[PDB]
């Protein structure tokens, strides 16, 4: 919040203006999925795939 | 019948053009043959298969 002040020799604020509580909000949102996909065959797993990690 | 490496011969004379050949049996009969073989003629093995995800 932000405000403003008033000046008066004695402090009489009868005819002055007073600050209001204006509320503001900042929005956050989600993005897009990051997806990495691979595929391969069981025969290849059996006869060719080593050091898979 | 290699002529530069005689040590690997397995037949008395080299087959060449004009020789006479035959095919065993008759024309188109169906038969169940009988087998005879050494231990070290044909091998056999099996490949294990990994579990599907």
């Amino acid at each position: 919040h932000q405000f403003s002040s008033l000046r008066t020799p004695t402090g009489d604020i009868s005819g002055q203006n007073k600050n209001n509580l204006i509320s503001g909000k900042a929005t956050g949102r989600v993005g897009n999925y990051i997806t990495v996909a691979v595929e391969y065959q069981q025969l290849e797993e059996a006869i060719k795939l080593n050091q898979l990690e | 019948y290699d002529t530069t490496n005689p040590q690997y011969n397995s037949v008395s004379r080299q087959v060449e053009a004009g020789d006479a050949v035959s095919v065993v049996g008759t024309a188109s009969q169906t038969m169940k043959p009988n087998l005879f073989y050494n231990k070290f003629f044909c091998g056999l093995g099996s490949i294990p298969l990994p579990k599907l995800h």
